[PDB]
C-alpha cells in the first residue's frame, strides 16, 4: 500500500513562486518516476513533469521556462516550485507515480501510465487575502 | 533411396538431462538460382560508393548457406527461460546437421500463366569447408539464419565474400575463390546430407551477475594496516606545507590499497533517450567512436564490453556501443527510436567502466612550489595487469560464435557481439542448385534442415539467502500472448533476453 | 504540445456498448501505441483504466476495452452500469517524450 | 622451507548473536564515493595473510595445516559490583572453512586483525561482515544476503580439536632479486611495462607546492561514478635514481610504526616503501610512458609531439611484479570473472583462484533462563561469554 | 618452443570480413535531426548493410598503435627543421629516454602512398605494408574518442588517440623477418626486431 500526500500553501500570490511537496508513504522513492498532474477546476488534465532520484528532469514545453521539480531522498519527498504565477494557474496538483516497469532489458525513457495518484490540493493564485 | 520414400523424419525438441542440453530443430528451406549461375565481380562504384570508408570489392556467387549462428533458432523462449534461470553458464559441445528431403521444382511459363512440376532427375550440390579454405562471413551477425519460430519457411541466403582492394579497385595480392573446385556431394530427391562437429574447448559464458561491486570487496568492519596521505597542508597561510598520514578504514573506502583494477575501456558518446536533451545538431557521425585501418575509418561497434550507464541512469545509452535489434516488422531504412530495441549491459557495471564515462585521471606533470598539481582525463585505457573484466552478455537474438582470425597474435580473442570466439568454429555449409541448360531451365528446390546442438550446463551452487532475480513474464491482461501469433499468424519477439539473472560473488 | 481532442459527453442506456474516441495528431498518438485511459469520480485522483492501447491493469473488468486506428484511439465500454459514470481523460505519449492529455469526456448512464 | 606458528586468540561475542545491516547511513558518511551497504555477523574469522606470521626476521607456498585446539570456555557474570569470569565446560565453538568460496571473501584487503608478528603475543579475532551491491546507502534487488549459520559447521567443546589440510595451487615463483642489467642497455626488441602516472610527492614539505592537493591530484579509477584512488596501482618504479626524497602519491605501499597513531600522523610515524629495485624494466611512477607523434609534418607544419600519461599492453613489453614484505600480504583471491590479465595482485604477492579458504568462527549463544510461560519471540537474553584456545598453522614453502 | 612464425600476407583486411551481399540484422544511429532549424532533435535508425559499411558492428578491431612520425623520402616535402631528435617517438626508462626502435609492428604507410615511411619504426628501408590490414598505420591515430557529454548546450567532441594499449578482441601481426628477457611477466614476448622470442 503506497500512499502519496500533497502538502503546501493553499494561496499564492500572483507573480510569486509556487511549492508544493508530496510525501510517500509505505514505500520508498526507489527507482520510480515522481509526476506532477494539474486539474484547473471544471477543466482537463495537464502534465506538469517529472523527476527521478538521479536528478533527471522532464517538464512540460509550455512551462518549462518558469516550472522546476526537485526530489530528497532522505525525507522521501519530491517537490514542486512554479514561479510567476498567474491566476491560470490556479488547479488541483496532483502527485502520481509511474507504473514500475518489469523489465530491464533495454534502455528506453519512461511512457507514462500511472499507477498511483495523491488526493491533490487545490492551491488559488489570487492577489486578495 | 527413392523417390517415393522420405529421406528423414522432423525432429524439433530439447532434452534436459543432468548437465547438459540436447537442443534440435528442424526447418524447411527454399533455394533459388542466384546470379544466373554466374559467378560476378562486385564492387561499390556499382552503386556509386561515394565514400571512401565503404569502399569494397568482392563476388556474388551462384551459391547459398545454412546459418544457424543466432540462438533463437535453437531455443525456445521456454527453454530460452529454463536456461537463464537455473544456470551459471553454458557452452556448445557436439554440433549435428541433416539435409534431407530434397525436392526440385521447374518453373515454366505457359500462355501467359506460370508453371511449376517436379524435376526428378535434377541434383543439388551441397559441401562443408572444414579446412577452413573459404572466406568464413558467418561470424559478422548476417540475416538469413533458420527463423526463430519452426513453422516459418526461409529463403537461404546467398554465399558471398570480400577481398583487398585499393579503392574500388582489386590489387596484386586479392584472390578469388571458384566453389566448383572444392569436392561436394550431389543429391537427388531421394538422397540426404549429414555431417557431426565437436566444438573446441571454449570457456563458459558467464551467465550470472556479480553480487558485489570490485571496489566494494573489502571488509567493512575493519581497518586496513596500510596508510594514505590525508593532507597536504595544515591550514590556510604561507608556507603551511606539510605532510600527515591516516589509516584506510570503513569511514573512508574511496582511498583503500585494492589489489585489482576495472577493466579496460575505450570512451563512447552519451545519446539520451529523450530527445529534448540532445544537442540540435547532425552528431550522429561526426561524434563517433572509430578506428581507422589502412585509411579507411571504421565506426567502433558495439566495441569493448563496458556498462551502458551509470546506476540510476536509464535514459542514456552509449551511441554505437549497444546491441540494437528491431522489432517485428520494423522499416529497413531511417526507422523511429521507438521501433528498435537497444540492449543495456548494465549488469557489467560492477567490474566494467561505463562506456560513456572516463576511465579515471592521472596526473600531467610534477608539482611544485611554483605549480600546482595537474591532472587529464583518461579516454581510453588499455590493459593493465590487474584489471578483470565480463565479456558482452549473448541474447536470444543474438550471434552464438565466431571464428578468431587467423594472426599471429591476439589478446581474449572472445568476440564483441558476444558468444563463443572459435579458431575451428562450425564449419560454412555451401548449397545450389546445379545448372540446367547460356540458357537454363529456370529452376528451384526446396527441402528440410535439422541441426542438433549439445549443450553442456554449469550448475549454480550459490548460498545466497535471499531470492534471486529471475527472466519472468508478467500476468498481464493483453490481446496479445508474448513470444507468440497474432491474428494474422505473425510471430513476434517482444524484448532482447539477456542471459545474465542470477548472481555470484566477486 | 497541443491536447488530444474528445467528444465532451457521451451517453447510453445501462446494458449498451459505448465508444469513446480520441484523436491525436500522428506523432503524438498515431505515431506510438502508448495510450492511457483514465476514469475520475468526482473529487477523486483519476484511476487507470487502460494503458499502451489496450492493455489494462489488474483489478480492471473484462467490460472496459480499448482500441487504436490511425490517428484515433477509442474507448470501447461493454454492458455498462451506474458506478461506470465518470470523467474519462485519454493520454497519449509524443515525438519529444512529453505526454498530453485529452480534453476528458464525462459519461452519463441514462436512468 | 616449512614454516610453523602457534598462538592464543581471545574470540568475543560479536554485536548480541545479531546479524545486522550496516550502510553508509549507519555510519552516516557524507561522502558519494564512501557510499556502502553491507551487512555484520556474529562471527569471527582468522587471517593469517601477512608474511610476519609465518617468518621471524624465488619462493612460493605449496601446503598449508590448519589446527585449532585447547577450547577454553569463559563465562563472565557481574556478582554484586565485580565481574567474575568463570570456566563453562559444556559450551560449545563453533568452526567451519569455506572451501567452495560461496561466501564473499574479504582477506585480500589487508586488514588489521591478523595474527600477531610476536609469538608470546595475544590476539582478538576481527569480527566478520561484508559488501554487498548498493545504490547510494540503500540496497537494489540484486543484493545479497549470507545467514552462516546455513552452512554445516563443526561444534566443539574443550576437549575438541579442529583441522583441516589445505593445498595451494600451482603459481609462478614470486621474484626475489633485482635485475643487475636494464632494459635499454643490453633499435631493440622490447620494451618497458605499463605505466598509470602518480602524482609526485617530496619528503621535504618546502619543496612540495603551498596548496591542498592530497585528493585533488590523486590518481583514480571511476567505476559506476563512484571515484577510487589508484592504490597502490600498477607496479612502478617509485622514483628515479638519484632522487630518494620523492615518492609517488598513493604509488607505494606506508606501514605504520608500532604505537603509531590512527589520524593525520607526522611522515616519521609511517615507513612509505620504494620499489626502486625493479626501474630497471618498469618505467617510474611519476614519469610519463615517452612520446608519440601527434601530427603530419610538412612544409608548412613543424613535427609535434606530446606526452604519454598513460600506456596500456604493448607487444613486446617485459615488467616486474610488487615487492613482497615481510609485513605485506601473502595473497589475494583473483575475482571470478569472465577475463584478466596478469592476475597478480597489485599490492604484492601470489594471486589464487583457489586461494586458502576463510576460517568462521563464533561461540555458540547459551540463552539465559527464558520465562515459564510459553512466548514466541526470540530470546535477546543471552550470557556473557567468551573463549579462548591456541591456533597452530604449517606452510610448506618451495624456494629457488 | 615457438609459433611457426606467419609468412603470408592476409587477402582479406579487418574491416570487410563481412559478406558484402547481406544486411545485418544490427541497427544503427543514421540521423540526430530532422532537419535545419530550432528543436529538430530525433533518434533515426537503420540497418547496417552493404550500402553503409563503416558502421557495421565487428567482432574483431585491429592492434595496438604507438604513433610514429611520418616522413617524405622526397626532401622537398619536408618541413625546414631539424626534427631527427625532437620529432622522434621515445620511451622513458629511470631518467633516460630511448627512441622507439622499430617499436610495435605497424603498417608503414597508408596503400597509395609508398614514400612516406615511419620516423623510427622501420628497419633500415623496408616496409611493412603487407601487415596493414590487421595493424594501424604506424603514422597515423588509432582513431577517435568523445571527450565529452553532449547535451542541448553542448555539442559533441572527439579526440585523438595517438597511441592505444591492448583491449580485448585486438588481432595483429608481429614484424617481418631473441631470448625472452627474464621476467614476472611479459606479453606476447615476439621481439619487435622480429624472429622468435625464446626464454633459452
Ligand atoms: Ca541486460
Amino acid at each position: 500500500q503506497v500512499q502519496l500526500q500533497e502538502s503546501g500553501p493553499g494561496l499564492v500570490k500572483p507573480s510569486e513562486t509556487l511549492s508544493l511537496t508530496c510525501t510517500v508513504s509505505g514505500g520508498s522513492i526507489s527507482n520510480y518516476y515522481w509526476n506532477w498532474i494539474r486539474q484547473p477546476p471544471g477543466k482537463g488534465l495537464e502534465w506538469i513533469g517529472y523527476v527521478h532520484y538521479s536528478g533527471s528532469t522532464n517538464y512540460n514545453p509550455s512551462l518549462k521556462s518558469r516550472v522546476s521539480v526537485s526530489v530528497d531522498t532522505s525525507k522521501n519527498q519530491f517537490s514542486l516550485n512554479l514561479g510567476s504565477v498567474t491566476a491560470a494557474d490556479t488547479a488541483v496538483y496532483y502527485c502520481a507515480r509511474q507504473s514500475r516497469s518489469y523489465y530491464n532489458e533495454v534502455i528506453t525513457d519512461p511512457k507514462y501510465n500511472f499507477d498511483y495518484w495523491g488526493q491533490g490540493t487545490l492551491v488559488t493564485v489570487s492577489s486578495a487575502s | 533411396d527413392g523417390v517415393g520414400s522420405s529421406s528423414g523424419n522432423w525432429h524439433c525438441d530439447s532434452q534436459w538431462l543432468g548437465d547438459r542440453v540436447i537442443t534440435t530443430s528442424t526447418r524447411t528451406w527454399a533455394l533459388p538460382t542466384y546470379n544466373n549461375h554466374l559467378y560476378k565481380q562486385i564492387s561499390n562504384s556499382t552503386s556509386g560508393g561515394s565514400s571512401n570508408d565503404n569502399a569494397y570489392f568482392g563476388y556474388s556467387t551462384p551459391w547459398g548457406y545454412f546459418d544457424f549462428n543466432r540462438f533463437h533458432c535453437h531455443f525456445s523462449p521456454r527453454d530460452w527461460q529454463r536456461l537463464i534461470n537455473n544456470n551459471w553458464g553454458f557452452r556448445p559441445k557436439r554440433l549435428n546437421f541433416k539435409l534431407f528431403n530434397i525436392q526440385v521444382k521447374e518453373v515454366t511459363d505457359n500462355n501467359g500463366v506460370k508453371t511449376i512440376a517436379n524435376n526428378l532427375t535434377s541434383t543439388v550440390q551441397v559441401f562443408t569447408d572444414s579446412d577452413y579454405q573459404l572466406p568464413y562471413v558467418l561470424g559478422s551477425a548476417h540475416e538469413g539464419c533458420l527463423p526463430p519460430f519452426p513453422a516459418d519457411v526461409f529463403m537461404i541466403p546467398q554465399y558471398g565474400y570480400l577481398t583487398l582492394n585499393d579503392g574500388s579497385q582489386a590489387v596484386g595480392r586479392s584472390s578469388f575463390y571458384c566453389l566448383e573446385y572444392f569436392p561436394s556431394q550431389m543429391l537427388r530427391t531421394g538422397n540426404n546430407f549429414q555431417f557431426s562437429y565437436e566444438f573446441e574447448n571454449v570457456p563458459f559464458h558467464s551467465s550470472y551477475a556479480h553480487s558485489q561491486s570490485l571496489d566494494r570487496l573489502m571488509n567493512p568492519l575493519i581497518d586496513q594496516y596500510l596508510y594514505y596521505l590525508s593532507k597536504t597542508i595544515n591550514g590556510s597561510g604561507q608556507n603551511q606545507q606539510t605532510l600527515k598520514f591516516s589509516v584506510a578504514g570503513p569511514s573512508n573506502m574511496a582511498v583503500q590499497g585494492r589489489n585489482y583494477i576495472p577493466g579496460p575501456s575505450y570512451r563512447q558518446q552519451r545519446v539520451s533517450t529523450t530527445v529534448t536533451q540532445n544537442n540540435n545538431s547532425e552528431f550522429a557521425w561526426p561524434g563517433a567512436s572509430s578506428w581507422a585501418l589502412n585509411g579507411r575509418n571504421s565506426l567502433m561497434n558495439p566495441g569493448p564490453a563496458m556498462a551502458s550507464h551509470k546506476e540510476g541512469e536509464d535514459r542514456f545509452f552509449p551511441l554505437s556501443g549497444s546491441l540494437i535489434f528491431g522489432k517485428q516488422g520494423t522499416g529497413r531504412d531511417n526507422v523511429d527510436a521507438d521501433k528498435v530495441m537497444i540492449t543495456n549491459e548494465e549488469e557489467i557495471k560492477t567490474t566494467n567502466p561505463v562506456a560513456t564515462e572516463s576511465y579515471g585521471q592521472v596526473a600531467t606533470n610534477h608539482q611544485s612550489a611554483q605549480a600546482q598539481a595537474q591532472t587529464g582525463w583518461v579516454q581510453n585505457q588499455g590493459i593493465l595487469p590487474g584489471m578483470v573484466w565480463q565479456d558482452r552478455d549473448v541474447y536470444l537474438q543474438g550471434p552464438i560464435w565466431a571464428k578468431i582470425p587467423h594472426t599471429d597474435g591476439n589478446f581474449h580473442p572472445s568476440p564483441l557481439m558476444g558468444g563463443f570466439g572459435m579458431k575451428h568454429p562450425p564449419p560454412q555449409i555451401l548449397i545450389k542448385n546445379t545448372p540446367v541448360p547460356n540458357s537454363f531451365i529456370t529452376q528451384y528446390s526446396t527441402g528440410q534442415v535439422s541441426v542438433e546442438i549439445e549443450w553442456e550446463l554449469q550448475k549454480e551452487n550459490s548460498k545466497r539467502w535471499n531470492p534471486e532475480i529471475q527472466y519472468t513474464s508478467n500476468y498481464y491482461k493483453s490481446n496479445n500472448v508474448e513470444f507468440a501469433v497474432n491474428t494474422e499468424g505473425v510471430y513476434s519477439e517482444p524484448r532482447p533476453i539477456g542471459t545474465r539473472y542470477l548472481t555470484r560473488n566477486l | 504540445q497541443s491536447a488530444l481532442t474528445q467528444p465532451a459527453s457521451v451517453s447510453g442506456s445501462p446494458g449498451q456498448s459505448i465508444t469513446i474516441s480520441c484523436t491525436g495528431t500522428s506523432s503524438d498518438v498515431g505515431g506510438y501505441d502508448y495510450v492511457s485511459w483514465y476514469q475520475q469520480h468526482p473529487g477523486k485522483a483519476p484511476k487507470l483504466m487502460i494503458y499502451d492501447v489496450s492493455n489494462r491493469p489488474s483489478g480492471v473488468s473484462n467490460r472496459f476495452s480499448g482500441s487504436k486506428s490511425g490517428n484515433t484511439a477509442s474507448l470501447t465500454i461493454s454492458g455498462l452500469q451506474a458506478e461506470d459514470e465518470a470523467d474519462y481523460y485519454c493520454s497519449s505519449y509524443t515525438s519529444i517524450s512529453t505526454l498530453v492529455f485529452g480534453g476528458g469526456t464525462k459519461l452519463t448512464v441514462l436512468g
